[PDB]
């Protein structure tokens, strides 16, 4: 654990994704498009966005359904390498206050930068939006504590002693440092375990792979 | 039975939270656990009957 929860629509670019119950984060990039990780996949998903308490009908929400669901071509289900998707609302969502849009990287965010993870983790009791302020690791730290298992498209957050991490529940969520969108939430080695912080997929590389595919679609 | 079907559930390294079925020896039946939606052990169904058929 580690978190604390979340001021209310406090990060209003989170997205839960449902179909059925919570299983997946995401974030919305624009008034149509969500991204998220590969291996949320499910072949039918809702998008629910303005929320706060997913146990509750809050009046913020907007449920949308996913017409087009795009995975990366090179995403492994093994390795993990390429782990992001897009999600293509059927409507475009109404953007206010509650609900909003979250920036594309303009680069790579460098080793040391404090960043925001967010995410629901593991039926009337509250579950509400938890957030961690964490920052990234140096690559050569990430490396040390997954040995052959980092590729370049990864990058670690969080804390070496463990303590603070995100868990199950949160897959595909943000971590956004400085208003852009620089990670999403991929694996680990349990969570919150010293010498293994989490691994997320690092978003600056698939910028335009991202608006390509936005553009054709 | 099969030895898959004595080993605890393995949710995995991924962070999603999928609920699943496992055969619990002890308990002599299936019930849900938590997968993370990669790297999936054989004592993972995602249905009790299948659970049963493969386990029991
Ligand atoms: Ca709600």
């Amino acid at each position: 654990k580690g978190g604390y929860t979340c001021q209310e629509n406090s990060v209003p670019y989170q997205v839960s994704l449902n179909s059925g119950y919570h299983f997946c984060g995401g974030s919305l990039i624009n008034d149509q498009w969500v991204v998220s990780a590969a291996h949320c996949y499910k072949s039918r998903i809702q998008v629910r966005l303005g929320e706060h308490n997913i146990n509750v009908l809050e009046g913020n929400e907007q449920f949308v359904n996913a017409a087009k669901i795009i995975k990366h071509p090179n995403f492994d289900r093994k390795t993990l390498n390429n782990d992001i998707m897009l999600i293509k609302l059927s409507s475009p969502v109404k953007l206010n206050a509650r609900v909003a849009t979250v920036a594309l990287p303009s680069s790579c965010a460098p080793a040391g930068t404090q960043c925001l993870i967010s995410g629901w983790g593991n039926v009337n009791e509250p579950d509400l939006l938890q957030c961690l302020d964490a920052p990234l690791l140096p690559q050569a730290d990430c490396e040390a504590s997954y040995p052959g298992k980092i590729t370049d498209n990864m990058v670690c957050v969080g804390f070496l002693e463990g303590g603070k991490d995100s868990c199950q529940g949160n897959s595909g969520g943000p971590v956004v440092c400085n208003g852009e969108l620089q990670g999403i939430v991929s694996w680990g080695y349990g969570c919150a375990l010293p010498d293994n912080p989490g691994v997320y997929t690092k978003v600056c590389n698939y910028v335009d792979w991202i608006q390509d595919t936005i553009a054709a679609n | 039975r099969p030895d898959f079907c004595l080993e605890p559930p393995y949710t995995g390294p991924c962070k999603a939270r999928i609920i699943r079925y496992f055969y619990n020896a002890k308990a002599g039946l299936c019930q849900t656990f938590v997968y993370g939606g990669c790297r999936a052990k054989r004592n993972n169904f995602k249905s009790a009957e299948d659970c049963m058929r493969t386990c029991g």
